[PDB]
């Protein structure tokens, strides 16, 4: 997996230029620099930090608001998962592992994992028994909660800590709270299996894609303006919104006919875009905070392009 | 299942002679089926593919026509039914059926220009995938290797890059390097013939066009002019190509046609700036084939002394001034280079020479009231602003005015 | 025009069987504004249906203008005074086959007599009353005639010469009511009754009355000093039916109810032509149809609020068909928002979709509440139904907001509300339009069948469980009752809440003492002691109910097959409902376990049932909750979604796979995303024997087999198609199986979650195997002479990714698997020669000489280390290789000299 620290950049303002891959050893941590070189082709160049050790394979990559950096030091908690069908959530410093990752509470595979930041440490996960974990570290321990609700990619939305969403496998898009429980639940095609289901950067919408190429859109600022079309292939990895342009958002595939995978941009009024398009099956993507540069994560390494 | 398959493959044979039997089996199945859009319409186009590609698989020319014959009168037979739909495409296995004709007119390219090379890549690529049968047949891929055409132009681009190390690059030893590449271009242009009368395969083009640019560099002009067409015309085909498959998906999906839009515009500069070094010839042929891709015509017309083709490439064109004033101020010759990128700060000048005493006047105006660090320098402004009012033939009010 | 939409006017149902190699064909037809036909035997899978346009629709006089030959297929119909004559093949050509191409005559209509409004309407069409069912047709006028037609065909296909013949009376007071048609001894053998009471057998040699019998039967009489004149007048209906060699007849006798069982043997001899030897019975009167067996008499009655009475009279001289029927219950006024079930639409479709009743109902509703736009039948697949109505009704109800949020409350009661009121609609449009008509036998399947008003239903017996559920040496019987007269007082979410901690006990059960700390949130005062007091004061309790839960494990005798349309679904549809009839008693019983031995949290109290007071009831509770599981999953299981069509023999032919319109349109089996239930019951009297009795047996198995049947059942539908649903149902199955951990494997393999496939077959592969999915893997391991347990995994895992393209993981598994070397034997080699092939073919690092100098120096194995410094040296490393072959030893760096200086082809 690979994810940018988009909350730390736009919630708190330090840890802009971290960026996570998380691979069969454990989590590398990579900064990214604007340099000289050419400003037409490409102005900013990924430099290799330090890398972590765990010992366990991390399918996910979830940075929180908390990350800082004083001189070389460099406090983070990002929360991954561990390859035992857990949703760990440690807190390490630079590159020395400071403290552990005690997570244990998962009855089947994982499938998507988030972090907040209001009192503490909260983290939503969700697995695949039909239970969607909300972990709670304030200041006396900490407090599990579960609820019997199917979950696939839950996340928190932004500038809202008593709000989420949570998107279930056969189509199910609930915004749940923390006080009030659920409070509505939203149903996009229900003859195809869902993505994810995440808001977009300007708080007030919410995009949901499916794996059959099939995305909705619900901006309730937009005097609730409900959207729907369709991309070029099947997304796979679901898809990721601009941090900037909340029309905006981007969906990677993978043709097995030709060898190559293509990443279109999808957006409301513009035609088919595709401005990435290797040779090679990538395994994630995500945009940077400039709205400019996009970080996508191959097989074995992991370019960074800029339109 | 395999009764719809072993039986929509019968009444195929038989409409070539009949068509009260044929027309039977088409009204019964379309009553029999469950008559969806959702799943059912992909067991008709499972089957239909199936169908169409045993066509292909069964005198190597007569063989290679008799296929290309019978599958022509395939898709008549089924069109004067119907089977009035049925897309099954998405990804990598009506856009079928294109795919198997354009590979049975490539592979019937091929084997009418049968050489020694030719022949030793192709057995190459066979033994490489799988084993051939040792009771005789040396061939030894025909029906198995025609329905997989990616396969084989793929696999061209090994054995000549294992020939070109080992021949010392050295006079004959070029030869061999165009004899691929120019077989490689009618094969892609027998494709793109046959459709106007209706990962893979991009990396060996790829390859190609970075090997053959290599070569020119200790060769002679008229070999390095011969080489330089073929990846011109293949060129031209890959942008044709991406704009059509780009052009066939739009409205919907906004973010991965805004992804393509970025790599189809990245693949188009890499290619022009190869080919800058050499003739410039090709430049305006590319411009005709595709559309797009201004910033290499207008450094092509600045880096030269032509300053009629600028005006010939924006006279013949939808809004083209406006690029390029854009490009030239994001970036004889030279002095019209100047010309051209003088729009924004340093104006004056290009306003006076180009007859604009008033917009002269209002650019040192500007400049002067955004300037506050040099006293010399704002003094002259406002007299070259000054001195701008006086010489313009305006208004007395507006005179009066300034 | 949406109560007039569909309906039927009448309902007419046929079958023939040949008395030499025993040919069922069995066929259903419909009436209306259209001719309608589908095929429902019971032998001849793949079936269609069938709509023929007419004129006029169904001109007759009443209930008439419905005959059908013993061939297939021979109908002959009237509409607006218009007979005609339908021949084709709906049995093994035309409706064997999904074309809808003919090309031959089919439909040959003309005109016998002057049938008309002024001359002669017909009342009662009888075409087998004749000689030739296919050729002759004999027709009753209302003024006493009894015209025919005999139309033989010549020796071109199509044209017929029709023989007029008529023979009609002078009075109005032999009108034939209703005619009967039988055959005796190969003999056409007709029986009608006129108006004026008098049974006339005619015969179809002579054409004309052979015998004639009077009844007295129209005498004013009178009852408690009540005089009623007997001049009752049925609408069409039916009064004269057979069985086989002889026939029956009864009559309503005015208003008393005690209609007749006057069966006449009819002897074909030259002394006996007409003989009853039978009075009046007791039973009810036949308003609709009555069709007679041998001794049973299936009759049929509706009376005019819309409400059917089946019943059954065997005369046996012991037992009859005693049944009881049941009213409509509505159970969609309680409203429920808990969990499992989230959303509110979502919870209204799967209420609506667990009824399986209503058809054509809800689409007519749908169409009616989308005012603006109400088109046709433009429906046809009912994939996309649900997402019409769905976006139908979220278009129809408003929001209401307030202060910049959205007003949850009124949405859920707008939506309640609206969910109401469909429901309400969906009541009432059925209500009227599903009534019963008539009533028709089979002697090829020799079941008692039913023909409603666009509701094909059947008559079975009662269950051990329908009888059990109706609440209606010898105990086990109040307490049983007690318990589920308990479980039915408890709420909506109670249910839901049972019913999601029971879905999540399949892999990670824990089946202890915590459903008593559980079930006491219902506010539960006065009704713990009361059943407390009664289950202390019993003795063997324990052991009998183990014996009653013995002798009910169903086991079945003689093992049928069958292969249909209509008879599968009614199968699956019965055995849905004995799995939802097993799942309730099973939920009763373990609350009454639970209310019973609930202890309280306490020693004292939990030690009076722990003190060897009786036999406890750990193996007692293993296979009650296993059968709980099996009924859920078969409950969660719908009907459709079948597999093969394969119609063998007996215990062999499967049912029908596909039948129906299109992959979306869900007609029979075609829906697989929310099914897979066909499949078990087409792999495994025919719903009463023994096709239902069969996976009975199979379901209360449980160590008699070996396995579980639900991973059988999810193995046989992956082979097929249902991947969509595959997902789901390995989720939420057991991970005891052996098979099932390959199945999620698969499944998760061939939807795109490769990670999860991997974690999968990662945790299988030190144990077993599964076919070719580890095949490969079980030899690797068996080769070495040993049984590695993580070693021989990555080994396969290492050979995988380096035989794809892969170069670092493939370096990693070997580097992992060489270092978890926990065997120390003689095979150690081959790990090492694999990791020294990854070091060779990746390189990057400068490790990869230190694999070479190790393999070569312990044994004499130079080839791979002349590959690895061939690859090396072929992979652009002349700085690198250099420094690395120094650090080695002398004599193996000697001999990769000498191997590397003998070239005799010398490049660039």
């Amino acid at each position: 997996y690979v994810h940018v620290v988009e909350f730390n950049p736009f919630e708190n303002g330090d840890s802009g230029n971290l960026i996570a891959y998380g691979g069969n050893n454990y989590v590398v941590i990579g900064t990214c620099t604007f340099q000289e070189e050419e400003a037409d082709v490409e102005g900013i160049q990924y430099k290799t930090l330090r890398t972590f050790h765990h010992g366990v394979r991390v399918d996910g990559i979830a940075w929180s608001p908390e990350t800082r950096l004083d001189s070389l030091p460099p406090v983070i908690k990002f929360c991954t998962s561990a390859a035992d069908m857990k949703i760990r959530l440690f807190t390490s410093d630079l590159q020395d592992k400071n403290e552990y990752k005690v997570l244990e509470g998962h009855t089947d595979f994982i499938n998507g994992l988030v972090f907040d930041p209001k009192e503490g440490q909260e983290i939503a996960s969700v697995s695949d028994d039909h239970t969607c974990r909300i972990w709670n570290l304030e200041g006396v321990q900490t407090a599990h909660f579960v609820l019997h609700s199917p979950g696939m990619s839950v996340c928190w939305h932004p500038e809202e800590t008593f709000k989420l969403m949570v998107a279930e496998k056969n189509g199910t898009i609930r915004f749940y709270d923390l006080l009030a429980q659920q409070a509505i639940l939203s149903l996009e095609s229900e003859q195809v299996p869902l993505m994810s289901a995440h808001w977009c950067l300007k708080n007030t919408f919410k995009v949901g894609a499916v794996a059959g190429n099939d995305w909705l859109i619900w901006d309730i600022t937009r005097s609730s303006y409900p959207q729907n079309k369709r991309p070029v292939h099947m997304d796979r990895a679901c898809l990721f919104r601009w941090s900037t342009i909340s029309e905006n958002l981007f969906a990677t595939t993978g043709y097995p006919g030709k060898m190559a995978s293509q990443f279109q941009i999808h957006h409301l009024g513009h035609p088919q875009p595709i401005l990435m398009g290797s040779v090679a099956v990538g395994s994630g993507l995500s945009w940077h905070r400039t709205l400019p540069l996009c970080v996508i994560g191959g097989d074995h390494k992991l370019l960074f392009w800029v339109t | 299942k395999i009764k719809l398959l072993k039986a929509a493959f019968l009444q195929y044979c038989r409409k070539d002679l009949g068509h009260a039997q044929m027309v039977v089996d088409e009204l019964f199945s379309s009553h029999s089926d469950l008559d969806s859009d959702s799943e059912l319409d992909r067991a008709v186009t499972q089957i239909s593919v199936d169908l169409m590609d045993d066509y292909p698989a069964s005198i190597i020319l007569h063989q290679l026509e008799d296929k290309m014959k019978a599958h022509s009168f395939l898709m008549d037979f089924i069109h004067q039914v119907g089977l009035f739909g049925r897309l099954g495409s998405f990804p990598v296995r009506l856009l079928l059926c294109e795919h198997a004709e354009k590979l049975s007119a490539a592979i019937v390219l091929k084997n009418h220009h049968s050489r020694l090379s030719d022949l030793v890549n192709t057995a190459i690529l066979i033994a490489l995938n799988k084993r051939e049968y040792e009771i005789p047949s040396n061939l030894t891929p025909a029906d198995v290797f025609f329905r997989e055409v990616s396969q084989v132009d793929t696999i061209c681009e090994c054995l000549l890059e294992h020939e070109e190390q080992v021949l010392r690059d050295s006079i004959e030893w070029a030869e061999v390097v165009i004899n691929v590449n120019n077989i490689l271009k009618d094969m892609l242009q027998a494709a793109s013939h046959y459709r106007q009368n209706r990962r893979t395969v991009i990396i060996r083009q790829h390859e190609i066009v970075l090997k053959v640019a290599y070569p020119q560099a200790d060769s002679n002009l008229r070999n390095i002019v011969t080489e330089q067409l073929v990846a011109l015309i293949d060129c031209f085909l890959d942008g044709y190509v991406s704009q059509l498959k780009s052009v066939d998906k739009s409205s919907n999906r906004e973010r991965y046609d805004n992804l393509e839009m970025e790599y189809l515009q990245k693949r188009s500069d890499l290619l022009s700036p190869l080919l800058s070094l050499g003739q410039y010839l090709w430049a305006a042929s590319l411009a005709e084939k595709y559309c797009d891709f201004d910033i290499l015509v207008q450094m092509c017309e600045q880096t030269d002394n032509q300053s009629r083709l600028q005006r010939y490439m924006t006279q013949f064109a939808d809004q083209n001034f406006s690029d390029f004033l854009f490009r030239w101020y994001l970036e004889q010759h030279g002095q019209l280079a100047n010309f051209l990128q003088a729009h924004e700060h340093l104006s004056w000048l290009h306003e006076i020479n180009s007859q604009e005493l008033e917009k002269a006047h209002a650019t040192l105006l500007g400049l002067a009231n955004m300037e506050t660090r040099y006293f010399a320098k704002k003094k002259t402004l406002l007299g070259l602003s000054k001195l701008a009012a006086l010489a313009s033939d305006f208004s007395e009010d507006m005179l009066q005015e300034k | 025009k949406y109560s007039e939409s569909a309906g039927g006017f009448y309902y007419v149902e046929s079958g023939k069987l040949f008395s030499v190699t025993r040919n069922r064909f069995i066929h259903w037809k419909t009436s209306g504004d259209t001719l309608e036909l589908m095929e429902e035997s019971l032998d001849n899978l793949l079936n269609n249906a069938i709509r023929l346009k007419f004129q006029n629709c169904s001109v007759l006089p009443g209930g008439v203008y419905v005959s059908e030959t013993q061939n297939r297929v021979i109908i002959l119909m009237l509409t607006n005074q218009t007979v005609h004559r339908l021949l084709l093949p709906h049995p093994s050509r035309m409706y064997r086959s999904e074309l809808v191409v003919d090309f031959t005559d089919p439909c040959n209509y003309q005109l016998i007599p002057a049938v008309p409004g002024i001359s002669p309407n017909s009342t009662a069409s009888t075409a087998w009353l004749s000689s030739d069912g296919e050729a002759l047709f004999a027709l009753p006028c209302a003024s006493g005639g009894i015209f025919v037609l005999k139309l033989p065909p010549y020796d071109i296909p199509g044209m017929v010469s029709v023989v007029e013949l008529k023979r009609g009376d002078q009075s109005p007071s032999d009108r034939p009511l209703s005619l009967a048609v039988h055959c005796v001894e190969h003999d056409a053998f007709i029986f009608a009754l006129c108006q004026d009471h008098k049974l006339r057998m005619w015969s179809y040699k002579e054409q004309m009355c052979l015998m004639v019998a009077d009844m007295l039967e129209y005498v004013p009489v009178k009852k408690d000093l009540r005089l009623t004149a007997g001049t009752g007048h049925k609408l069409r209906l039916a009064y004269s039916p057979t069985m086989g060699l002889y026939l029956g007849i009864y009559m309503h006798a005015p208003k008393r109810g005690q209609f007749c069982i006057f069966q006449l043997v009819s002897t074909e001899s030259n002394r006996y032509s007409l003989d009853h030897i039978s009075s009046l019975f007791t039973s009810q009167e036949t308003l609709i149809d009555f069709a007679l067996t041998s001794t049973d008499i299936w009759a049929l009655w509706h009376d005019a609020e819309n409400q059917t009475v089946v019943k059954y009279i065997n005369f046996e001289h012991n037992v009859a068909g005693q049944w009881n029927p049941v009213f409509m219950q509505p159970l969609p006024e309680e409203e429920i928002v808990i969990r499992d079930d989230q959303d509110p639409r979502e919870m209204y479709l799967q209420s609506l979709f667990t009824p399986g009743q209503f058809t054509n109902e809800a689409l007519c509703k749908a169409l009616q509440i989308f005012c603006r736009g109400t088109e046709r039948n433009l429906d046809l697949s009912w994939s996309e139904l649900k997402k019409e109505v769905t976006l139908a009704v979220e278009n129809e109800l408003q929001g209401s907001v307030t202060e910049y949020e959205f007003s949850q409350e009124e949405f859920r009661n707008l939506q309640q509300e609206f969910w109401c009121k469909f429901y309400a609609c969906c009541l009432q449009y059925q209500e009227a339009l599903s009534h019963p008509l008539a009533l028709h036998l089979n002697p090829h399947t020799n079941m008692v069948c039913l023909l409603k008003k666009g509701y094909l239903s059947f008559l079975i017996p009662s269950s051990l469980v329908d009888h059990l559920y109706l609440l209606p040496a010898r105990d086990v019987i109040c307490l049983i009752k007690c318990l589920r007269l308990i479980e039915e007082s408890v709420t909506v979410d109670m249910s839901v809440i049972m019913e999601m901690s029971c879905y999540n006990l399949q892999s990670p059960e824990k089946a202890a003492e915590q459903i008593l700390e559980d079930m006491i949130t219902i506010d539960v005062e006065n009704v713990m002691e009361d059943i407390c007091s009664k289950l202390q004061e019993i003795r063997n309790p324990i052991h009998a109910i183990g014996l009653l839960i013995r002798e009910m494990n169903i086991r079945m005798n003689l093992t049928q097959l069958y292969g249909s349309n209509t008879a599968g679904y009614i199968v699956c549809r019965g055995v849905h409902k004995i799995a939802s009839t097993r799942f309730l008693i099973c939920r009763d019983l373990l609350i009454l376990q639970q209310l019973l031995m609930r202890l309280g949290d306490a020693v004292i109290w939990g030690t009076g049932q722990l003190f060897q007071a009786q036999q406890d009831l750990l193996h007692r509770t293993a296979p009650l909750l296993l059968s709980y599981y099996l009924i859920k999953w078969g409950s969660e299981c719908l009907a459709t979604d079948v597999p093969l069509d394969t119609l063998e023999s007996n215990l062999q032919h499967l049912s029908v796979l596909e039948l129906t319109d299109s992959g979306a349109l869900m007609a029979n089996r075609f829906v697989s995303s929310p099914q897979t239930i066909v499949e078990l019951f087409f792999q495994e009297k025919p719903e009463m024997i023994t096709a239902i009795t069969s996976y009975l047996l199979q379901l209360l198995w449980p160590s008699n087999p070996g396995c579980l049947f639900l991973e059988c059942l999810m193995g046989n539908c992956q082979y097929v198609q249902l991947q969509d649903y595959i997902q789901l149902l390995h989720p939420w199955c057991q991970v005891n199986v052996g098979s099932c951990r390959f199945m999620l494997g698969r499944c998760y393999l061939v939807t795109g979650e490769g990670q999860k496939a991997l974690e999968c077959f990662c945790q299988a592969a030190s144990e077993v195997g599964k076919e070719e999915f580890l095949d490969r893997l079980i030899r690797s391991e068996d080769g070495e002479i040993v049984s590695t347990p993580r070693l021989q995994y990555y080994d396969k895992v290492l050979r995988l990714l380096d035989v794809i393209g892969l170069p670092e993981l493939v370096i990693q598994l070997a580097t992992s698997a060489i270092t978890e070397a926990g065997d120390d034997w003689k095979s150690q080699a081959t790990l090492r020669t694999c990791i020294f092939k990854h070091h060779l073919d990746l390189g990057h690092n400068s490790q990869a000489y230190e694999a070479l100098t190790q393999i070569p120096d312990s044994s004499r194995q130079l080839d791979c280390l002349r590959q690895l410094v061939v690859v090396l040296c072929e992979r652009s490393q002349l700085q690198d290789l250099v420094e690395f072959p120094y650090v080695n030893l002398h004599n193996e760096v000697v001999g990769i000299i000498e191997s590397r200086a003998r070239a005799v082809d010398l490049m660039t």
